[PDB]
């Protein structure tokens, strides 16, 4: 497998500027008959991936002609010149100069915002999910921007780790942030041995933690 | 509309068998080949094959040879891949793709058929209110949320007051701990709106057929 790699997975773009994405091969891609067969992919949020660009710099049956390809042998560039709002997506490389075919990672287009720090909020167990056993805290890192934050859940000083399940949202179309949460779910006797928790986040905006809390 | 035109998502326990079809129209179907790429939730795009229509034999890469197989009936258009004795790894969005014979690339992609494989039965969501215990105004905004645990299948809806209330509303992804899927959605309102203002969490299981209005009391 002819490892295809692609930096950077995420790329943040002022609308209107150009990007330029990098792609690389655990082999040559000049097939054995001076060809060259990297080709890239665009897929859209659920939805299909779609040839743009084949044999290096050849563009496809409509894509648009800001697109351009470059690169030889092993490093191939994809380069878009002022890009518009729909060349965002998930952009993959190719090769088919090797049995077998094999994919890249893709690098995705990101909209660029102003930093900002996740709104943090912090919920307890609600009688209900009491009076039947777990109990799930939740915290909900709401609103940042970049998206690498972190989450530590601190139980009465000590640490927790089997537990949190987090889960993250897509750059949101408003105002381009993020916002993840994290639920402890512990049992109600696990939960009723405790009494401080509190959620802590480290994000690229505040050297210090943002961490919030109750008190059982 | 040269498409390749593919089946509907598919939900299967362990061991059981799916055969996925593709319709190609528009198109000379003994001129190209008919490709399998399979996606995986965060995995990457993964080739899995190949289906010659002059010959009609297939091509396998090594990692799904034995048990996905692939059929054509080149008659009716109609390309195939079947699994058998589905594990639980399979859970990926499999494609069909033309590859073209003198330039080698995939130009027609099929929409995916989505496969699920799990052991869970239709369970109805718990669905539980996230107010803040006196967690005083830090700024003015309270978010609330609601937290639907222990669900499956996917998927579940959450709107707040009837949809009334989309502007302040984040739903996250599920996550499925233990089999059964998990996902809670938070709205934000100016203090004022709410505790004076009800605010509603709405959640239906149209699986299931279970429609869960949930009130955010003060605490
Ligand atoms: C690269 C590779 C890879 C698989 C190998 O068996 C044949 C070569 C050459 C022809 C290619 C094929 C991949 C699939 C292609 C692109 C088709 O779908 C028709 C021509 C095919």
């Amino acid at each position: 497998d002819v490892v295809m790699t692609q930096i950077p997975l995420s790329l943040p773009v002022n609308l209107g500027d150009q990007a330029s994405i990098s792609c690389r091969s655990s082999q040559s891609l000049i097939h054995s008959n001076g060809n060259t067969y990297l080709h890239w992919y665009l897929q859209k949020p659920g939805q299909s991936p779609k040839l743009l660009m084949y044999k290096v710099s050849n563009r496809f049956y409509g894509v648009p002609d800001r697109f351009s390809g470059s690169g030889s042998g092993t490093d191939f560039t994809l380069k878009i010149s002022r890009v518009e709002a729909e060349d965002l997506g998930i952009y993959f490389c190719s090769q088919s100069s090797h049995v077998p075919p094999t994919f890249g990672g893709g690098t995705k287009l990101e909209i660029k915002r102003a930093d900002a720090a996740p709104t943090v909020s912090i919920f307890p167990p609600s009688s209900e999910q009491l009076t039947s056993g777990g109990a799930s805290v939740v915290c909900f890192l709401n609103n940042f921007y970049p998206k690498d934050i972190n989450v530590k859940w601190k139980i009465d000083g000590s640490e927790r780790q089997n537990g949190v399940l987090n889960s993250w949202t897509d750059q949101d179309s408003k105002d381009s942030t993020y916002s993840m949460s994290s639920t402890l779910t512990l049992t109600k006797d696990e939960y009723e041995r405790h009494n401080s928790y509190t959620c802590e986040a480290t994000h690229k905006t505040s050297t210090s933690p943002i961490v919030k809390s109750f008190n059982r | 509309q040269i498409q390749l035109v593919q089946s509907g998502p598919e939900l299967k326990k362990p061991g059981e068998t799916v055969k996925i079809s593709c319709k190609a129209s528009g198109y000379a179907f003994t001129n190209y080949g008919v490709n399998w790429v399979k996606e995986a939730p965060g995995k990457e795009l993964k080739w899995m094959g190949w289906i010659n229509i002059y010959t009609g034999e297939p091509t396998y890469v090594d990692d799904f040879k034995g048990r996905f197989a692939f059929s054509l009936e080149t008659s009716a258009s109609t390309a195939y891949l079947e699994i058998n004795n589905l594990k639980n790894e399979d859970t990926a969005t499999y494609f069909c793709t033309r590859g073209d014979y003198v330039n080698w690339y995939f130009d027609v992609w099929g929409a995916g058929t989505t496969v699920t494989v799990s052991s869970a039965k239709t369970t109805p969501p718990s669905v539980y209110p996230l107010a803040p215990g006196s967690a005083a105004q830090t700024n003015s905004m309270v978010t609330l949320g609601c937290l639907v645990k222990g669900y499956f299948p996917e998927p579940v809806t959450v709107t707040w007051n009837s949809g009334s209330l989309s502007s302040g509303v984040h739903t996250f992804p599920a996550v499925l701990q233990s089999d059964l899927y998990t996902l809670s959605s938070s709205v934000t309102v100016p203090s004022s709106p709410r505790p004076s203002e009800t605010v509603t969490c709405n959640v239906a299981h149209p699986a299931s057929s279970t429609k869960v209005d949930k009130k955010i009391v003060p605490r």
